RNA sequence: AUGAUGUCAUACUUAUCC
């Protein structure tokens, strides 16, 4: 597969067709690389296997040799990128002591990928730096990275200290203590203790939580640079202490406790970025202190905090909102002084149209702002920010929106008085009617206001719905699916008021767009109607249902991800409630365009189908319908069928399947294989499905059990198998046991293969046949095979006796055999043979 | 599971913090990775629930609304008393599908 | 002093964690110690298997118990 | 006033297996002092060279009036070349030496 | 060989041991650095430190030759002076 | 002590407008192009014209008292490296018959001498646009010039 | 008459996934 003008340069060996005639060929060979590169899916599938099987073959030095400088391209792709970083891991998970030697020398490159603007490159990076870390030695690690601490440039550095994080996180922080507790007392140069304090940080943001039992080492490490004549290692170092806290849960308070009194002296005497750090790292603090303590201690904070908020610096404001979050969320701060003190300046400087336009600033600013709400109450926060609800811009009305949706979510709306809701409501349609783009933060705030004012609402809904009608119309491809979706949330209170003629609306005027063409749009009018259906009942819906479900009928055809999704519910739920005012004719229509609805690529389709299917098929009984299952063609392999499978459990459970199952065996005979397992999977979800109601049918199925798990092909073996497993599980304890011996035997001999499926499969058998059964006969089975030297059997008879052995280890005591005494050692426990 | 065999599960200390699941896997079970019988609630780990890592789908991964739980026949075959099944990993999915 | 022997980790894959689980290269001396340890351990949590046991020999309860606990560690000697 | 992609090295191909490099040379040799030059040997990169300047707007008048330029009966492609990375095939050292010698002689 | 003998650092000095190991770090290393007396300051922190976990840490640190000399002399003068009644290496007595 | 500012710095602009030897200023806009109409200097410095320069078969042109900045030399002692720079280009203008479109006209305007520029015995200030024609008595010079160009 | 490996289609599983 083709070459790109440029990778020639890599590639040129292999176009010279010179050919047959050592390492030469290896690495000719090795062009294989280029079939992961560039070319088609399978040849890179096939490829990537083949290279990885080559791993102890061909060594770590050739490959690296060879793809170090394809990862390291200057016109490299994403995908080609990330699919050499897939080679590495394959073959990184197999190569161990190889690769010492070229530690340093992949990080080089790797490096790179922990500082990326991509999350899941970052992802990637540390893990497979993590499989190198791990792979390799730490002597091999830590001595190798040691020359890129005082490297010139701070890339290297930076992005090496993210590197001892991850290794770090690999081979844990103590035994890599004492190298670090070295590095930041280094007295040579200053930019050493600053890369060490940087690997502390990003050990405390990489670690998280589970830093807590070094907590005091890292401290004791860390604390000697606050005081240090440098600036950087005093900023790091405060930064790295508050990274510290900040995965500190509620706890090791007096482990920083030293490093307090400099702190809070600095935030005297600081000008600049340093003492937004220290604001960053005594922020994070103060939750970790005494409320007694951190009286005194706040109230000093809370001056410059005050003072503090008017720099242009964005990072500052950054620190110093996160920190009035967590003083000023303290359970031990009085309201009233920040009602005063704060409010007006934070509202002042804080609420611009700088911040909003930027993320972290959003969010942030939005968590603060809540917190504010959570302490001096609802009215104040929302009743000053309401007026913005009609300012120009998007992005600031989405904030102040959001922001009163989570606020009337935890306060309430019962502090709010009456004209500062009528300005809400205003707000909330205001803002809602004009929308750029198509968002939640709106909706959920709007269906959140209402159902949060409850009957309040009640004087405000015919403009609402006015509102939702005249919308209704106005653009059907932007706007449709938003005011429907605003229907299916408001369908409740739209409801419990009691106002009926706007059930008629809404009834028969979103019945009326069931034949939009659009299907964005569609979907939200069946989700609103779904809504509807929840609120007003049956046999009290304004479009009798009579009109209704065959009018929904025809719609299964659309292929749509929303409308297929939203139409099967509705189906659903009516399908299941009422179901009566419908005639089978209708029904079983239903029934032959459903069956083709298992061609959906999403997973929750066929979950409202089948459990759809279960339902009329009580509104209709079992035979025909499992007759209608049993008509299928099984034509896909790559499932497509097995949901089907999963209707015919779920239909014999939803009337007797102690009517159903002659069908089904009987349906075995067929000389078709794919059906044949198609029927025995139905059997395992059978049994997993009805439970103890399998104390009879075992023995209807175990001949036919027997016809399967002997085997034509290995998915008998396999899927019967786990008939075994399900039925051994549902019968347990009610004295079955005997013909699931019997079965035992046979499930027996297929112990031994090496195809994932059948393997795993037979232990999930014989673990639930190790319930069932009991230990002794299992341990019966599984003793002989332990001894074998064979390189086969004890793997596996080992394998299984481990699986006997973690379960139930209490219970084997009494049936290990008697085994006779040796020279050195007394193997007879005599203890039993105490007689009295 | 069976959709993806590569991954693997935290199986760390069981703290006090229940799991959760998030909409798109809602009603899927962690360890049997079925929609029928459940017996047992999730428990989440103490570091794999702090900050945002709280209030997460254990299986999905994504933002989790329900209470997840475990299946009757993974309670029966003591599969529910292991270690909390948090997904740390997350290899071969997700991963090609955000490129197209 | 090089030992070239560094029983790190490969690729997170097994790391057994367990006790009394067993592996494939277990010893027969090693696998028949663990089990005299289990049931031990089954004979010290079981209150009734320990009142059986203690009402046949001539001895206490809590001198069975002393010496089944003495008597763990290294049953056989030679693993 | 020039674009920041372009550097003092330029590819240089569509040329034949028996060019000499007198002709090289003198062609190239309109807009500046060769810094050098060098030519693929080797199976895959023969008929590709690669010319380094002295300097870069020497380069910029050559791929200006080199555009297609024609030698027998070929239009030579010409490109700047992109050496983001040095390949790490070389590394970064013999540093030392030098520095010190700068260090040493003007004692700075 | 000779990290299998168990020592202790807390009934030895610390200050003694820091010119012998900083002029074997300057004999091996060639230079001074600080990642070295970090991490030696590191493995003497511990009251009971692992000789061979030293050795790991300080037995590829420069080649693997020139480290196991340094351990084998560090673990002898921390022998000789948690031996001794004073806490003090031979070397300290005559100076 | 290591004085952060977080403004404009000179080896941005530098990297953009790089000469050979010094920096490059008095850049041209983007609506520049090549003239097509019948225009030639015609320098006269004692009323014969002995040199003739093309303005319209070339993108860029300078002049000054450096022998490593510009290509060929000029005999005025008494005018600055940067004085005046003369650069064709298409504006936005009407032309007689009312119709909008690109005419190839000359730009005129003060690149801020020491001692200005005079053109017809009259000073002309910069950022203003003024009706440059040919056959106009310009001064090529900070304070005075012997030799005009037409 | 099994088994061996290897080019090469064909079905099947993973509730695989936009």
């Amino acid at each position: 597969p083709f070459l790109k003008p440029d990778d020639i340069q890599y590639f040129d060996k292999l176009l010279v067709d010179v050919d047959e005639s050592e390492e030469q060929k290896e690495r000719k060979i090795m062009k294989l690389l280029l079939k992961i590169k560039n070319g088609t899916p399978p040849m890179r599938k096939a490829a990537l296997r083949q290279i990885t099987d080559k791993a102890r073959e061909f060594g770590a030095g050739p490959l690296f040799n060879q793809i170090l400088p394809l990862l390291m391209s200057p016109t490299l792709e994403d995908q080609e990128r990330h699919l050499l970083v897939k080679v590495i891991d394959r073959i990184l998970y197999k190569l161990d002591d190889l690769v010492r030697p070229y530690v340093h020398k992949i990080l080089v490159v790797i490096e790179p990928l922990l500082i990326d603007e991509d999350y899941y490159a970052r992802v990637e990076g540390r893990e497979i730096i993590s499989n190198l870390a791990k792979a390799a030695g730490l002597a091999t690690m830590i001595s190798t990275m040691r020359p890129d601490i005082d490297n010139m440039d701070e890339y290297v550095r930076n992005t090496t200290a993210r590197a001892f994080a991850v290794v770090a996180s690999a081979l844990g922080i103590p035994s890599l203590l004492p190298f670090l507790k070295a590095v930041c007392k280094s007295k040579k140069s200053w930019q050493a203790r600053h890369t060490g304090i940087k690997i502390v940080q990003q050990i405390a943001i990489l670690m998280g939580c589970a830093i807590l039992p070094h907590l005091r080492s890292l401290v004791e490490i860390i604390e000697h640079g606050l005081v240090d004549e440098q600036q950087k290692v005093r900023t790091i170092s405060a930064l790295a202490i508050a990274a510290l806290a900040e995965a500190a849960t509620p706890y090791g308070i007096e482990s920083f406790d030293s490093v307090l009194k400099p702190l809070w002296k600095g935030i005297r005497q600081h000008r600049g970025k340093g003492l937004a750090a220290f604001l960053k790292a005594i922020g994070y603090l103060i939750p970790l202190m005494d409320a007694e303590y951190a009286n005194y201690y706040t109230r000093e904070v809370m001056l410059i905090l005050i003072r503090e908020f008017q720099s242009p610096d964005e990072e500052m404001k950054k620190i110093v909102l996160k920190v009035v979050k967590q003083c000023c969320g303290t359970d031990g701060v009085e309201a009233n002084y920040i009602k005063t003190e704060i409010l007006p300046p934070f509202f002042k400087h804080f609420w611009q149209h700088r911040m909003a336009l930027d993320r972290r600033n959003y969010r942030q600013l939005v968590d603060t702002t809540v917190e504010l709400a959570n302490k001096v109450g609802a009215a104040e926060i929302i009743s000053r920010i309401v007026d913005d609800l009609k300012d120009e811009a998007e992005q600031y009305r989405k904030m102040v929106m959001e922001t009163i949706e989570k606020i009337m979510g935890n306060l309430g709306a019962a502090d709010i008085d009456h004209k500062l809701e009528e300005q809400l409501i205003d707000g909330i349609l205001y803002a809602f009617q004009e929308q750029t783009t198509e968002d939640s933060v709106m909706l959920n705030g709007f269906g959140t206001v209402v159902n949060a004012l409850g009957k309040r609402v009640k004087p405000y809904l015919p403009q609402i719905c006015g509102t939702v009608l005249w919308r209704l119309n106005n653009k059907s491809a932007k706007v449709r699916q938003q005011a429907a979706d605003l229907i299916s949330r408001t369908a409740v209170v739209m409801k419990t008021c009691q106002e009926e003629k706007l059930m008629g609306h809404l009834g028969v005027v979103l019945y009326e767009y069931l034949g939009e063409e659009y299907p964005e749009v569609l979907g939200s009018i069946l989700g609103a109607l779904k809504a509807i259906v929840n609120v007003i009942g049956m046999h009290k819906m304004t479009p009798p249902i009579k009109d209704l479900l065959p009018r929904l009928t025809p719609i299964l055809k659309n292929r749509h991800e929303k409308v297929q999704e939203n139409c099967i519910d509705l189906v659903g739920r009516i399908a299941d409630r009422g179901a009566e005012y419908v005639s089978a004719r209708e029904w079983m229509r239903i029934c032959f365009e459903l069956l083709e609805l298992l061609k959906a690529h999403k997973k929750a389709i066929r979950r409202a189908t089948v459990n759809t299917f279960g339902y009329i098929a009580k509104a209709i009984g079992p035979h025909d319908v499992l007759a209608t299952l049993l008509n299928n063609l099984k034509v896909q392999e790559r499932q497509n069928r097995v949901c089907t499978t999963v209707a015919i459990a779920i239909v014999a459970e939803t009337c007797s399947p102690f009517t159903v199952l002659p069908a089904l065996m009987n349906e075995y005979r067929v000389p078709e294989l794919n059906v044949q397992n198609g029927v025995l999977k139905s059997l395992s979800f059978l049994f997993e499905y009805i439970g103890e109601m399998g104390k009879d049918y075992i023995y209807a199925v175990t001949p036919l059990l027997e016809d399967a798990l002997m085997d034509r092909d290995l998915v008998h073996r396999q899927t019967a198998s786990a008939v075994v497993q399900h039925m051994s599980l549902g019968v347990y304890g009610f004295g079955c046991e005997d013909s699931l011996n019997h079965l035992l035997n046979y499930v027996w001999p297929n112990v031994f293969e090496t195809s994932p499926h059948v393997i795993q499969a037979v232990m999930g058998a014989l673990e639930g046949l190790r319930v069932a059964i009991g230990p002794c006969r299992m341990l019966q089975y599984c003793l002989q095979g332990l001894f074998h030297p064979a390189r086969k059997v004890r793997d596996v008879y080992w394998k299984i006796y481990n699986s006997i052995y973690i379960g139930s280890q209490d219970a084997l005591i009494a049936h290990y055999p008697r085994i006779y005494n040796d020279d050195k050692n007394t193997y007879i426990r005599y203890e039993l043979d105490y007689i009295l | 599971a069976k959709h993806h065999p590569d991954l693997i599960f935290c199986r760390k200390q069981a703290g006090v913090a229940i799991g959760r699941l998030c909409e798109k896997c809602d009603g899927k079970c962690v360890i049997c990775d079925s929609y029928v019988r459940p017996c047992t609630l999730v428990r989440i780990c103490d570091e794999c629930n702090y900050g945002s890592y709280q209030g997460r789908c254990v299986i999905c991964g994504g933002p989790g609304v329900s209470d997840a739980y475990y299946c009757k026949e993974c309670t029966i075959q003591e599969k529910d008393r292991d270690g909390c099944p948090k997904i740390v990993n997350l290899g071969s999915s997700k991963t090609d599908l955000f490129y197209e | 002093m090089t030992d070239r022997y560094t029983i790190h980790s490969q690729l997170e894959h097994l790391q057994s964690k367990y006790i009394g689980t067993g592996h494939a290269d277990t010893t027969k001396w090693e696998w028949l110690v663990n089990q005299h340890r289990d049931s031990y351990c089954s004979y010290m949590g079981h209150f009734d298997l320990l009142n059986y046991f203690a009402i046949a020999e001539n001895e206490s309860k809590a001198r069975v118990r002393f010496n089944l606990m003495e008597k763990m560690l290294q049953p056989c000697g030679p693993p | 006033r020039l674009p920041p992609e372009v550097n003092r090295i330029l590819y240089i191909r569509n040329l034949p297996y028996k060019i000499t490099a007198e002709e090289m040379y003198d062609i190239f040799g309109k807009y500046g002092p060769i810094r050098q030059i060098r030519v693929g040997n080797t199976p895959e990169t023969r008929g590709t060279a690669y010319v380094v300047y002295e300097d870069i707007f020497d380069a910029k008048n050559a791929c200006d009036h080199l555009s297609g330029f024609n030698v027998c009966n070929r239009y030579l492609v010409v490109l700047y070349y992109n050496a983001n990375r040095a390949f790490q095939k070389m590394d970064t050292k013999k540093k030392e030496e030098q520095l010190k010698l700068l260090k040493e002689k003007y004692g700075i | 060989e000779c990290l299998e003998k168990k020592v202790d650092m807390s009934k030895v000095n610390l200050e003694v041991i820091k010119p012998w190991i900083t002029k074997r770090v300057t004999e091996i290393l060639g230079f001074e650095d600080d990642v070295v007396i970090e991490f030696i300051f590191n493995q003497l922190e511990v009251k009971n430190p692992d000789s061979k976990m030293m050795q790991i840490n300080l037995t590829g640190f420069l080649n693997g030759k020139n480290a196991r000399e340094f351990m084998g002399e560090l673990w002898p003068l921390l022998l000789s002076a948690q031996e001794n009644i004073a806490g003090i290496p031979s070397a300290f007595l005559e100076l | 002590k290591e004085k952060p500012s977080f403004e404009l710095s000179g080896a941005l602009l530098e990297d953009t407008n790089t000469f050979r030897g010094v920096v490059i200023k008095y850049s041209e806009p983007p609506e520049a192009r090549i003239p097509k109409k019948r225009w030639r200097l015609y320098p006269f410095k004692n009323d014969e014209v002995l040199p003739v320069m093309y303005i319209h078969r070339q993108s860029a042109y300078l002049l000054g008292r450096h022998r490593r900045i510009a290509d060929i030399p000029i005999d005025h002692p008494s005018c600055s490296k940067q004085h005046a720079v003369f650069q064709y280009r298409l504006v936005e203008y009407t032309r007689a018959d009312g119709t909008v479109g690109r005419r190839v006209k000359p730009y005129i305007i003060d690149l801020g001498s020491g001692n200005g520029t005079f053109l017809n015995n009259k000073r002309i200030e910069p950022q203003r646009y003024y009706e440059l024609k040919e056959k106009d008595v310009l001064k090529f010079g900070f304070s005075s010039r012997e030799y005009v160009l037409l």
